[PDB]
């Protein structure tokens, strides 16, 4: 049984065969609590503002022994509500209070502490505040900020293979990103060369970083480089040998151990030889003396007799220098193996480039790299090189990454510092230097569990530090200067920077955009949308082609199915409806425990790289009723390809299958059984509807409907509610029950609809009740449905008859036939909302005020408007017609008798005031809703802004005073029950209260002491109404802060209802992007054997090319649902027995498969069925899961059972001619959506009008009418017809040549048809800024 | 440049100006004074910096603006690039009317007309209007005139429609990259707010009618008329440059509806019997006889071009169908007739036109393209055009095909683990495999469905 | 102001027929200049040659 | 890919082959969104030489 | 987003009579004059000089005073009507004769505007 109220009124029959394991998570959990975090008061300094105060807390001054501290902060309540916001036009934000310490220790005096100043607390800046459903107040306007995903910080071994050399040359590189600071390059070189690259900047020697660290040359070749062995006694050359160590090099002669020879001189090495060698013992064995010259020295040694600078460090061996060395006294010199078929030693060839050597020589060198001039002065270089990547004060680089960077070098230990030692440097070129060897494999920059996201927590956050660190340096240059005062810190503390950080950050920002009202569905994929255009990660759409590509790792993180058509395709994703975030900053996906072949009830959040190890398996797979498996073969993925493996290898499962697609492609129907693009183009097309008069919920859908449009937050849910009292279509009141309201409550709770307000896509937004009178709603139900919603479930277009057949050709590639039936019943008919606002724009002469008793217009016009200057609430307004009466004061005149005269006359015109109304824009069409109004404080021209401003009074005073009676009818059933029994009849009570009697005699011992309690009580209760009366009138008429040249603002708000005509963009959810053509009339239409006549008419063409089999499913779907609704309305209308309707409803919902359980007269009382059966009259809810839906079989059951034949085609008639039409073409329903592409703005026209100051050149948008853009392939075209005096006449008489234009203006009023060439503007202007430079062009003739 | 209130900033342009005039000033006054020289050839070097920013920027220096990091554009930086001035001047023109309305389909049309909304068409020829009012003494001036465009007056719709009669319009689609991008046609009145286009003409503009608008530009001279009209009609590009072939061949639903209109499947309604020719339309409304029937005897009179200077007739028995003598009942005489009995594929359209076109002039082979789309719009809506799930028919054969390619996978991966075959055949062969059997299906399922 | 950018005298006149200063106006001098004011009478259309 | 797609638009596709599919679509419309430049350019140096 | 920020030229009361002239139909003598005319008229409506004094500033003794008037006589019928009107008087005179004679007391509105308003001022 579903227990629920608001899905017992239509229940959707579903058709999943696996059942579900996870409900459906908040679906909106990346947003809500993310920012949650950020705001929280948290007792450890983890994360969010704490992170942030902590960050920069010490405050020391320079040599003063003066130090700031802080407890904690706190924030206070907003000054106005969320609703206030969007009327006044402010932010809705809470200002952050903080308290200090401000304790200076005494000079002279070790830790020397005289008094704090650590009693007051200051205010730092005004923190925006999310609202319940993920969006903001910021300026009046719902604005969303957008995660971005970049790349993770840390080290990426990357592979830069291909063309980048033209060589065939793998150039292996290593980068470090720190979060904050300077970058790191190990760019490599054809020439085996380790170029380091800082910032992208210049090259290095490859060795600066190395001679810097203090590591001198002979430390370098000890840790890079194994000197293995050496040994010379008595010119033997004697030396060990290791076969681990070295092998497979090829010998020249002299090859033996001890004797008997294991591997022979002048042959290949084999591994038989090598084996035989690691067998016996080996010992010092003697080499030619050509092998000297091959090995390098890597120590340098000298004489003990004599310090001369012979045997340099890293030097090829000479002869002439043997001789020598050999009586040296160096018996042991330090070699190297230089085995380059395993080992590239590619540093002992970079070393001789540097001619620097010195470590001053070193550190001078990167100075010089960042700097061109002002060499440095044994003070510079180090602080600049120490200061760089090394300080801390710029390089603390998200300890996350700081794991990550401990997770590629192997190192057990995650948690450490911010900055690194030499230690992290040498194990990263270490490393690289065994990749290029060969070692293990390079990074993938598209591995998701390389790249994280950065949610709007993050980011608030960082911004918040930069904006607090300028405070840490005006602080500390302030406490510096004067620190000899008891005066309070609040001098020294200014959130001015703070303010402009924070209001820059969330007013405009890149990833930070207005989001779209229509279709909530968009509002919820705006709110779960990834970015990667933005600071840092990608810089253009065109960065690359493999970077905006679908990844394997993108299964449960990301919608590949889900981007936007546009050309930056690739970059925008989506999240999954079970994706999440790590604590540190990745993505994971559920999956489900499997153990010993069996499945359990258990989940697990796994990452991108915890599922790359672990073998995962599908959820389209068998499974039986104890948790085994059907098939001993199962298809299963172990590592980024799926093979079929056995049922113990198995460690996880999949969810459900709606796990791999998100919310705004899981609602298409069948998706299965469309082309992968179409879809793609179809979920992205969704997001562009338009809610329309009368929602129709689809009869064909996925269940996930419900879910949408309950966590849009567009509709009005019910919390903590109980029995319902009255509606009303703006205002509802519940009465919750005893046992779930806390005590010194009334126990109600008020909702307030909200009725046409315009929306951010210049849309209306409307909420109606669902209820009528005396029905209970639980905890967790709807109440009223927004835009598009229907009874809890989102509604987006209307089920339409279609059909898939040509007609006369106006149902071309992709065109669509509308009949007539469809205009008349008011459907897809939208309604748009615009605002109009004027100012009064104080100037010098005077101000200006609106009295509408403007000159140079007639009473007619006036006759709309009222007293003050602004028009009534409901008059119509077509074309240009005045609205508000705004007049602009002139200067003063003089005596001057002449003017004087028509001074006198005419009344107290006299040139005073001009006709600066509001004068709307072109022709158009409307009516007035409803007008607003703000002043600034200290001006008394309200003439009728009391209006509005009594009525919100009684608006709350009804919501207040209702409170208020329900209390007061309390107390007073509490004093009726407590003078039981005391001797009052009932008809005392009945006539007046009397405050009963003053308990004259009813007990004489108790009864006046319970009398002056109530009386205590109910003066309390008149105080308290008296006070809350008070607050709301002082916070109704504050006041609103205005412009500083504006006086006071007008605000006019016009509704226009649009219908359905030729050239609107109807699409259903299936890629069918159509238009429309013609309407063709009712007769006209086809019909079938009963009569009804088709609405929607398709091409047929499209489903063999463009393959949507999914549409024509849920078209038969459709059909088989209207069958059944059309039974189950005649059944209804020729009144039969609630037995029947019960059974034929119980048979309809119980067959299918086994997919669940559901059974009337269980739950409800031969009452609930009525209206259960009287909602789904006009059609059967079907819900099929995304990869999980409805087969053919069952689509022709239901349409057997719906008396409908089982292929779906039927024969149908000419509305022209009455002749049936052979080759049956299929009938059905389908839900159609129309979307926002109407004629009524696309259309332009204009022959003359304004132009440009440079060049003369019309403009080319559509208000200020201009041009469109003549481009060069246009041009081109006309040179191919020979069209001379067709081009000329365009680019002359046309645009250019303000003379010629007037001349052909002229000469075709006057019928001359004649052109002169002249000569273009552009042309001279293009000659005027030529010549400003030294460059002579002159006319010559 | 007034961005809100009294900004006059003038930046981009002006900043670099002050610059270097005061910069120069400063040099001056320095200089006057017989400054060290120091300091004035730092002045200079500056001036010289100041100098060459504004010149051309972005080269030494990158001088932005106090604003934001916006580099701003010198003298150099508005002449070069796709911003510079050479791509406004340079085929760059906006023009008055430019069009931009939503482009629809029209099935009513001619190859050489089109539909432009009457609002749309009342904006754009105003001098026109102006000058007929003025012309007839319906308006005694400009204002009067202008009064009665303004209000929309019943005569004035009268005098649009004698005006735009017979004045040419170039409608164009905004992606070209070909000559038949842009052509004329005649404004036809009709209501509503989308411009209505020949179907026929959509394979040379690309559309298919899904969002797209379209341009239209209104020529004013005598000349630009001439050209639009000899040069620019659709009836004069019907081959293509590139090719020579037929450029105006029927789309989709023609070509089906030819197609199905001359069919038979085995002996239907009307089969047998001998009749008259262009007589045989009778029958198919009548019900007398269907138009798919074999072995149907029709007389059939051909034109033969065959004599140097005349055609000449000849009459015999010949056998076809009733929806080929329909057909041949519209297509000209100079045409044979065995053009029209190979079922009239996509290619046998297209080559007809094409050799209408080459034998018989230019109108007669519009008229004939004109009439075939009318035919085909007719009778694709009218006969046989529909679609199912029931017609994707699935090949029987099918799942045995995929179990033996699995157990041939399972075979090849066998002796792979066994040592005997490497892991670069162990992959080619099963792709060489799947390769097989996917050829195999589809073998079978043309089988089952294509003349079966 | 003088000697400027968009200045008198230079950089192109100014309104048609009435000089900065306030006098020689109303089209009654055509290539004249004030001693008051040395703007010329011409056409602001050629502010845009100078 | 050893596994290729033995699932029809008419039986249904299931979620490996669906999720493999994307990444070819994916690829396609890239191209074909990418080559438009590439041609413009062409036709560019095209006109400009002849 | 270039130099001009936009970049938009505005018609106003001076070019919008310049308008009409050029589609009236005047001789290459009559054109002068009417240009000459509109050069004196101002934001408030007002030829701004006298009527002579265009005919002594065009400093051609032979063009008669009436053919200034006759040219100016056309003129203030042109957009709003009484445009260039002749001392806040003409005015309406001229906007007067615009309206048909069906009005109700033309006549006698026509014999107070002709030389009665001096009373009227009280």
């Amino acid at each position: 049984m579903v227990y629920s109220y608001t899905e017992k009124k239509r229940i959707r029959k579903d058709f999943g065969k696996r059942p579900q394991v996870l409900d459906v998570p908040y679906l909106l959990s990346i947003q809500l609590d993310s920012f949650q975090k950020f705001i929280e008061q948290d007792p450890e300094g983890q994360y969010g503002l704490e992170a942030a105060f902590r960050s920069v807390f010490p405050i020391q001054s320079y040599s003063g022994n003066s130090e700031l501290q802080y407890v904690s902060y706190r924030l206070g309540e907003p000054v106005f509500d969320v609703q206030e916001c969007q009327i006044r036009g402010v932010t809705y934000s809470a200002p952050l209070r903080v308290k200090l310490r401000l304790v200076i220790y005494e000079r002279e005096a070790p830790e020397g502490t005289v008094k704090d100043i650590k009693e007051q607390e200051v205010y730092m800046g005004e923190i925006p505040l999310m609202t319940d459903n993920g969006t903001f107040v910021i300026n009046g306007t719902e604005r969303v900020i957008v995660s971005q995903l970049h790349r993770s910080p840390g080290v990426f071994f990357d592979s830069d293979k291909g063309k980048t050399h033209s060589s065939g040359k793998v150039l292996y590189n290593a980068r470090i990103i720190p979060y904050r600071g300077s970058w790191l390059d190990f760019e490599f070189d054809p020439k085996d060369n380790l170029f380091v690259r800082i910032d992208r900047r210049r090259k290095l020697p490859a060795t600066i970083i190395l001679r810097a660290l203090n590591y001198t040359t002979e430390q370098i070749l000890d840790l890079f480089f194994e000197k293995v062995i050496f040994e010379i006694r008595d010119n033997k050359l004697q030396m060990e040998l290791v076969p681990e160590r070295l092998r497979g090099e090829t010998a020249s002669f002299d090859i033996e151990a001890n004797g008997k020879v294991y591997v022979e001189k002048g042959r290949r090495i084999t591994a038989r030889h090598i084996r035989q060698l690691e067998k016996d013992d080996v010992k010092l064995i003697e080499v030619p003396v050509e092998y000297i010259a091959g090995k390098v020295v890597a120590k340098d040694y000298i004489d003990e007799s004599t310090g001369e600078l012979i045997c340099a460090a890293n030097m090829e061996l000479s002869l002439d220098l043997l001789a020598k060395l050999s009586q040296s006294g160096h018996k042991r010199i330090e070699t190297l193996f230089t085995n380059d078929l395993d080992h590239g030693p590619y540093i002992s060839e970079t070393l001789r480039v540097d001619p620097t050597n010195d470590r001053l020589s070193a550190l001078v060198e990167i100075y010089r790299m960042m700097r061109p001039g002002e060499p440095p002065t044994r003070e510079a270089a180090e602080s600049l090189f120490e200061n760089l990547f090394f300080s801390e004060d710029r390089y603390d680089l998200s300890a996350v990454g700081r794991m990550k960077f401990n997770r590629s070098l192997l190192r057990e230990e995650i948690e450490g510092s911010g900055i690194l030692s030499k230690d992290d440097i040498i194990d990263v070129m270490k490393k690289l230097i065994d990749i290029r060897n060969g070692k293990g494999e390079v990074d993938d920059i598209d591995h998701l569990g390389n790249r994280r996201i950065r949610s709007v927590g993050e980011m608030a956050e960082n911004q918040f530090r930069v904006g607090l660190v300028r405070v840490e340096r005006a602080v500390k240059e302030r406490l510096s200067l004067g620190d000899l005062d008891t005066l309070m810190p609040q001098d020294m503390i200014n959130a001015k920077p703070i303010s402009a950080a924070v209001k820059e950050f969330f007013g405009s920002s890149q990833l930070s955009q207005f989001m779209d009202q229509n279709n909530p569905l968009s509002e919820i994929t705006h709110k779960r949308r990834i970015s990667a255009l933005g600071p840092g990660g990608l810089t253009r759409e065109r960065a690359g082609f493999e970077v905006r590509d679908v990844h394997p790792t993108h299964y449960g993180r990301v919608c590949p199915i889900e981007t936007p058509e546009g050309p930056n395709i690739g970059l925008i994703n989506s999240l999954s409806v079970y994706a999440q975030t790590n604590e540190y900053g990745f993505l994971e996906t559920p999956y489900r425990k499997v153990t010993d072949g069996v499945v359990t009830d258990e989940i697990h959040y796994l990452s991108a790289i915890e599922e790359g190890n672990y073998v995962i398996a599908q959820a389209n797979s068998n499974l039986d009723e104890e948790g085994h498996f059907v098939e001993d073969l199962v298809t299963c993925r172990s590592k980024g390809e799926s093979s079929l493996f056995s049922r113990d290898q198995v460690d996880y499962m999949d969810v459900s299958t709606q796990q791999v697609v998100s919310v705004g492609a899981s609602l298409i129907p069948f998706l299965e059984h469309d082309d992968a693009n179409r879809a793609l183009m179809g979920a992205n097309m969704q997001r562009q509807a338009v809610p329309t008069l009368r929602a129709d919920k689809p009869l064909v859908g996925t269940g996930m409907e419900r879910a949408v449009a309950v966590d849009s937050g567009v509709t009005a849910v019910a919390k903590r509610g109980g029995v319902v009292q009255y509606v009303d279509a703006s205002r509802i009141v519940i009465k919750v029950n005893e046992d779930e309201m806390y005590p010194g409550e009334a126990g109600i709770d008020i909702y307030n609809l909200t009725k046409y307000t315009r929306s951010n896509q210049n849309t209306c937004i409307n909420q109606m009740p669902c209820v009528s009178l005396g029905e209970p709603v639980e905890r967790g139900d709807v109440l009223a449905d927004g835009p598009s919603t229907d009874l809890g479930e989102l509604a987006l277009g209307q089920n339409m008859r279609v059909a898939f057949m040509p007609w006369n050709g106006y149902n071309f590639e992709d065109s669509i036939l509308v009949s007539e039936r469809v205009v008349q019943e008011d459907r897809f008919t939208t309604i748009h909302i615009q605002e109009l606002a004027c100012v009064s724009r104080d100037t010098k002469l005077g101000p200006e005020e609106i009295t509408a008793d403007i000159p140079n217009v007639g009473e007619a016009a006036l006759s709309k408007l009222d007293e003050s200057g602004i028009v009534y609430i409901g008059a119509e307004v077509t074309g240009g017609d005045i609205l508000v009466g705004k007049v602009t004061p002139k200067g003063e005149t003089q005596l001057t008798p002449e003017e004087k005269l028509l001074r006198a006359i005419f009344g107290e015109k006299a040139s005073d005031v001009k006709d600066s109304s509001l004068r709307v824009p072109n022709g158009v069409s409307g009516t007035v809703i409803d007008v607003q109004v703000f002043t600034r404080d200290g001006v008394e021209k309200d003439k009728r802004a009391l209006e509005i401003e009594e009525m919100q009074l009684k608006q709350a005073k009804k919501d207040l005073s209702e409170e208020l009676q329900i209390l007061e009818a309390g107390l007073f059933s509490r004093i009726r029950a407590v003078l039981v029994a005391g001797g009052v009849e009932a008809e005392k009570l009945d006539k007046l209260p009397r405050d009963r009697w003053l308990e004259l005699g009813l007990t004489d011992e108790e009864k006046q002491n319970q009398l002056e309690q109530l009386a205590e009580q109910y003066d309390e209760l008149k105080h308290e109404f008296e006070k809350k009366l008070e607050a709301k009138r002082r916070k109704i008429t504050q006041g609103d802060d205005l412009a500083p040249g504006v006086l006071k603002i007008v605000k006019v708000y016009l509704a226009v209802k649009r219908r359905i005509q030729p050239g609107d963009k109807m699409a259903g959810r299936h890629g069918n992007k159509g238009v429309i053509s013609k309407i063709n009339p009712i007769e006209d239409m086809p019909y079938d054997e009963n009569g009804t006549p088709v609405d929607i008419v398709l091409n047929p063409l499209g489903v063999p090319s463009r393959m949507n089999i999914g549409q024509i499913l849920e078209t038969h779907l459709g059909m088989a649902a209207k069958g059944i609704g059309d039974k189950i309305n005649a059944m209804l209308k020729q009144q039969q027995e609630v037995a029947k309707l019960r059974e034929f409803i119980q048979r309809a919902y119980d067959l299918g498969a086994d997919v669940r359980q559901k059974v009337d007269l269980s739950t409800f009382s031969d009452e609930e069925v009525m209206r259960l059966a009287e909602n789904l009259r006009k059609g059967m809810p079907i819900a099929t899961p995304v990869f999980d839906g409805a087969k053919e079989a069952e689509i022709k059951e239901l349409l057997k059972l719906g008396d409908l034949p089982t292929s779906g085609q039927i024969r149908l008639y000419d509305g022209r001619t009455g002749e049936q039409f052979e080759r049956p073409v299929t009938v059905g329903y389908m839900y159609m959506l129309k979307l926002n592409h109407l004629v009524d703005d696309k259309m332009h026209a204009r022959s003359t009008g304004s132009y440009s100051l440079v060049t003369q050149q019309p403009l080319g948008g559509k208000a200020q009418f201009g041009g469109q853009r003549f481009g060069e392939m246009e041009v081109w075209a006309l040179e191919a017809y020979g069209a001379a005096y067709t081009l000329q006449e365009m680019l002359t008489v046309k645009s250019d040549d303000v003379n010629g234009r007037t001349k052909m203006y002229k000469n075709i009023v006057d019928g001359n048809h004649q052109m002169e060439p002249g000569m273009p503007e552009s042309f001279n202007v293009l000659l005027k800024e030529i010549r400003s430079l030294g460059i002579n062009i002159e006319l010559e003739d | 440049v007034p961005l809100d209130g009294g900004r006059f900033a003038t930046s981009d342009l002006n900043d670099l100006y002050r610059r270097v005039i005061n910069r120069n000033n400063r040099l001056k006054r320095l200089l006057d004074l017989a400054a060290p020289d120091i300091i004035v050839r730092n002045e200079k070097r500056m001036l010289q910096e100041a100098v060459d920013a504004l010149l051309d920027n972005g080269r030494r220096g990158r001088a932005i603006t106090g604003s934001n990091k916006r580099p701003l554009k010198s003298l150099a930086d508005m002449i070069k690039g796709k911003q510079g001035r050479f791509r406004q001047n340079l085929l760059g023109k906006r023009v008055d009317y430019s069009g931009r309305s939503v482009i629809t389909v029209g099935p009513y049309l001619r190859l050489h007309q089109c539909g432009l909304p009457k609002k749309m068409a009342l904006e754009l020829f105003k001098p026109f209007i102006y000058g007929k009012l003025e012309l007839r003494g319906l308006a005694t001036t400009i204002k009067a005139a202008k009064k009665m465009v303004e209000r929309e007056e019943a005569v004035v719709w009268d005098i649009l429609d004698e005006v735009i009669r017979e004045h040419p319009v170039l409608l164009n689609r905004a992606p070209t990259l070909h000559r038949l991008g842009i052509q004329a046609f005649e404004p036809v009145l009709i209501e509503g707010k989308a411009i209505q286009l020949h179907p026929l003409v959509c394979a040379a503009y690309n559309a298919d009618f899904d969002g797209d608008q379209m341009a239209v530009h209104v020529p004013l001279t005598l000349e630009a008329q001439l050209e639009a009209r000899a040069l620019m009609m659709s009836t004069n590009n019907i081959l293509s440059p590139a090719n020579g072939e037929p450029i105006i061949v029927p789309s989709q639903d023609v070509v089906l509806g030819l197609y199905y209109m001359t069919r038979d499947c085995v002996n239907a309604k009307g089969e047998g019997m001998v009749l008259t020719g262009p007589k045989e339309a009778e029958r198919l409304y009548r019900s007398g006889l269907a138009s798919l029937h074999a072995r149907v005897k029709v007389r059939i009179t051909e034109y033969e071009k065959d004599a140097n200077g005349e055609l000449v007739a000849k009459t015999s028995l010949k056998d076809t169908t009733v929806g080929r003598a329909i057909l041949w009942m519209i297509v000209p005489k100079g045409l044979p007739y065995s053009i029209v009995n190979q079922a009239l594929g996509k290619k046998a359209i297209s080559k007809m036109l094409n050799t209408c076109y080459r034998i018989l002039g230019l109108k007669p082979t519009v008229i004939f393209a004109d009439q075939i789309m009318y035919t085909g719009f007719a009778y694709a809506a009218r006969s046989g055009a529909s679609v199912g799930i029931d017609d994707m028919v699935i090949p029987e054969k099918k799942h045995e095909i995929i179990s033996e390619a699995e157990a041939e996978v399972a075979e090849i991966q066998e002796q792979f683990q066994s040592g005997l075959v490497t892991a670069g055949e162990r992959y080619n062969k099963v792709i060489d495999i799947w390769a097989a059997a996917n050829d195999r299906v589809s073998k079978a399922m043309m089988d089952n469905l294509q003349t079966e | 102001e003088r000697d400027g950018l968009f200045c008198a005298r230079i950089f192109g006149p100014v309104k048609d027929y009435e000089c900065l200063c306030g006098k020689y106006k109303r089209l009654k001098h055509r290539g004249v200049i004030c001693e008051k004011c040395g703007v010329e009478v011409t056409q602001t259309k050629v502010r845009r040659e100078r | 890919i050893e596994t290729p797609i033995t699932a029809n638009f008419r039986e249904g596709l299931n979620v490996l082959q669906y999720f493999i599919s994307t990444h070819g679509a994916r690829k396609g419309l890239a191209d074909t969104a990418l080559k438009t430049a590439n041609s413009g350019y062409l036709t560019r140096r095209l006109v400009d030489v002849a | 987003e270039l130099p001009v920020y936009q970049g938009e030229t505005t018609q106003t009361l001076q070019d919008y009579l310049m308008w009409q002239v050029e589609l009236t139909p005047f001789t290459d003598t009559d054109r002068a004059i009417a240009t000459s005319i509109v050069d004196a008229v101002d934001d408030t409506g007002y030829l701004t000089i006298q009527i002579e004094d265009i005919v002594d500033s065009i400093g051609d003794d032979e063009i008669g005073l009436e053919e200034v008037e006759a040219v100016l006589k056309r003129i203030q019928r042109f957009d709003p009507v009484g445009v260039a009107a002749k001392d806040l008087r003409d005015c309406l005179l001229i906007q007067l004769s615009q309206f048909a004679k069906e009005t109700p007391w033309l006549e006698e509105a026509r014999l107070i505007i002709s030389d009665h308003l001096d009373l009227l001022a009280n």
